[PDB]
């Protein structure tokens, strides 16, 4: 674009090359045919050792399990992301901090209600999802005091700014944990969108549409889901993110929605995701609606990869790598289950 | 006994399949659901049967009706979760019968 | 209405059943289940089974077949009707028909 190239390359050549190469570092489709063709866990180890992945089952349990496959995929992901985030710079470092803050709020909601209930905090440490870090103190050994964690997490933990909405220590008990997580997800997401818009380059250009898509899709799925729960339509509109094309129009019809057909009509207002609707076969041995959503994510990830002077390439690599781990562990799951009629719930990425 | 056992087998297989699909959907809801254990919505009622001069222990599947723990935060997997709420519930009923 | 179903199983079973609402914490904040994996030991399984036996509010036990294999002697020795112990096999592995505590009682059968 106008500002980058002369200034992008100087401090982004390494990371651009790294994301390109690590896109190339995913398992080839020939490797995938090796994966499906063994139908055994020992041979699964054998030929995953022979690809980019693998050679990581050393010092592990002789009875290879699917959970070990999940752990190794996630360890590869977190290793690659610690590699990328270790080398960064205030704009892009901040970008990757946003990329991580979603999992931060997830793990942080895992930590909360481990201390409102009388449970150990060392108990909580090994169960955190990777990337969690949490090397910051005042949140550990809190003596089971809600106010201690409240102040610990307003003061010390980096994402304290979003908890200005989650205050008063009353929501901890009177209100659901999940609804709190949803408010924080919304507030964080809109803050991230505003940060993206502040950086008004091709970063904004490539990140606006995908954030609008994420807001639109999450409003779509949540509206589908809550037809069997206790929630009113105004408290409903309260927690839909503002950063979406729906806020201009489409969110109102979702608020008016009460069943599958009104949300179908909402999808029909916009041809881009109507197509994602009619791919919701949900057949035993094929893909489902969520898989078509992930597929559209993959397409937008490729579109981000096409451009080269922005920062959505790394977010694209996030979503693709998550899909890839979902595929490999799922293949391991169906290998252990021995049910080959049902291996088809994974989306190859590259 | 054996007919109940075979129906048992196919039902549990189907239900734990729906569990695998939910794990694909929401990722790691296992941790939060094990985290959330305060009250149950189903109990067992011990009643008697005098099929003969002997007294026979027998059980019934009572439903207390306590609110279940709806989960929606993890990518809004509730569509898989309700499917599970049915698949495992049928299994539980058949368990009580078998016991 | 009287008693509380209890389950010991791997992560899959306990997750799926806590989804079904099978689970309770007593007034002492103690569960009616035990998540067991490669890190859980046989003696702990037997001790927790006896802990369940000590409780007067159980009725039913739900043992995964691996767990039953692990503590076979404890299960067989406990020839009591008060725990109506039911065997159930795991996800990824074949159904457990042999070594059933009741099929041995029958003789004119498969």
């Amino acid at each position: 674009s106008f500002f980058p190239e002369l200034y992008f390359n100087v401090d982004n050549g390494y990371l651009e090359g790294l994301v390109r190469g690590l896109k190339a570092g995913v398992l080839s489709q020939a490797d995938y045919l090796n994966l499906v063709q063994c139908e055994t866990l020992e041979d699964l180890k054998l030929h995953l050792q022979s690809t980019d992945y693998g050679n990581f089952l050393a010092n592990e349990a002789s009875p290879l399990t699917v959970s070990v496959i999940d752990d190794k995929l996630k360890e590869k992901m977190v290793v690659e992301f610690r590699h990328m985030r270790n080398h960064a710079y205030e704009p892009l470092a901040s970008f990757l901090d946003f990329i991580t803050y979603s999992y931060m709020i997830d793990n942080v909601i895992l930590l909360i209600t481990g201390t409102l209930h009388q449970r150990s905090i060392a108990e909580l440490v090994p169960k955190c999802h990777p990337l969690g870090s949490f090397e910051q103190m005042e949140a550990v050994n809190i003596a089971q005091t809600p106010a201690e964690l409240y102040n610990a997490i307003l003061v010390d933990t980096p994402l304290a700014a979003f908890f200005q909405d989650c205050i008063s220590e009353q929501d901890l008990d009177e209100m659901n944990i999940e609804i709190i997580r949803n408010t924080l997800y919304k507030a964080y997401l809109e803050s991230f969108y505003k940060f993206c818009t502040l950086l008004g380059g091709t970063t904004a250009d490539a990140m606006c549409p995908i954030l609008e898509f994420e807001a639109d899709r999450r409003a779509f799925i949540i509206t589908i889901n809550s037809f069997g729960t206790e929630l009113s339509k105004e408290d409903r509109a309260k927690l839909f993110p503002h950063c979406g094309r729906l806020y201009p129009e489409g969110l109102a019809q979702l608020a008016r929605a009460d069943d599958y057909e009104q949300v179908k009509n909402v999808a029909d207002y916009y041809p881009e995701y109507k197509l994602l609707f009619e791919g919701a076969g949900s057949n035993p041995g094929d893909k489902t609606l969520e898989d078509r959503f992930f597929e559209h994510e993959v397409k937008l990830n490729k579109l981000a990869f096409l451009n080269q002077f922005h920062f959505g390439v790394f977010y694209a690599f996030v979503k693709l790598k998550e899909q890839e781990c979902r595929n490999i562990v799922w293949i391991a799951e169906c290998i252990a289950q021995r049910h080959r009629a049902k291996i088809d719930n994974y989306i190859p990425i590259f | 006994i054996i007919e109940t056992k075979m129906l048992m087998g196919e039902v549990m297989r189907e239900a734990a399949f729906s569990l695998a699909e939910a794990k694909f959907t929401a990722g790691d809801f296992s941790t939060t659901v094990i985290q959330n254990v305060n009250k149950a919505q189903v109990k067992i009622r011990a009643k008697k049967d005098n099929v003969a001069g002997v007294t026979l222990p027998v059980f019934e599947h009572y439903h207390e009706g306590t609110d279940s723990y709806e989960l929606t935060g993890l990518a809004r997997g509730g569509e898989q979760l309700a499917k599970l709420k049915r698949n495992y519930a049928k299994a539980v009923e058949l368990l009580v019968e078998l016991a | 209405r009287g008693k509380l179903i209890a389950v010991i199983g791997d992560e899959d079973t306990v997750t799926g059943f806590l989804l079904g609402g099978i689970g309770e914490l007593n007034k002492n904040r103690h569960p009616n289940f035990l998540v067991v994996e490669k890190d859980t030991t046989i003696n702990e399984i037997e001790d927790t089974f006896r802990q369940f036996l000590n409780r007067d509010d159980i009725g039913i036990i739900l043992i995964n077949q691996y767990i039953a294999e692990m503590v076979r002697h404890a299960l067989d020795a406990h020839q009591r009707s008060i725990p109506a112990v039911l065997e159930i096999p795991s996800k990824e592995h074949p159904y457990d028909a042999a070594k059933d505590s009741i099929l041995r009682r029958a003789k004119g059968m498969f």
